[PDB]
């Protein structure tokens, strides 16, 4: 049963260290809000208030 | 909003009663007027000695600003 876990043990320790990923074709949003009060002043002167 | 025209107050303390137009336009008749005894010697030119003052009113207090 041990010698027999060769393939499967390996398999539950690749699962758990850090891959590298590939980047493609991300999306940066640009929404503005507010108001202008002229507190208106006042003137003167006236007153009231 | 105002106007670019003007906003200096110049031209009024240059051009008007209380400055020296008045007194270039009182010499200018004495000058002249008084002079022509020569040729004509007639009691002629003695209606402008009161319309200087007159002429001076009837156009300064128009606008006035
Ligand atoms: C009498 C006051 O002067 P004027 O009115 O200029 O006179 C007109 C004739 O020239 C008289 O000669």
């Amino acid at each position: 049963v041990v010698d027999w876990l060769l393939p499967v043990g390996n398999m539950l320790e690749g699962l758990t260290a850090p891959v590298g990923c590939s980047y493609m074709s991300g999306t940066v949003t640009d929404v503005i809000t507010g108001e202008s009060i002229i507190s208106v002043d006042a003137p003167y002167g006236w007153t009231v208030e | 909003q105002d106007l670019m025209a003007s906003g200096n107050t110049t031209v009024k303390a240059t051009f008007g009663k209380d400055s020296s137009v008045v007194k270039w336009v009182v010499l200018a008749e004495v000058l002249v007027g008084a002079v022509m005894y020569m040729m004509t010697k007639n009691v002629k030119f003695l209606a402008g000695f009161a319309i200087i003052s007159v002429f001076i009113a009837v156009g300064m207090a128009v606008v006035g600003l």
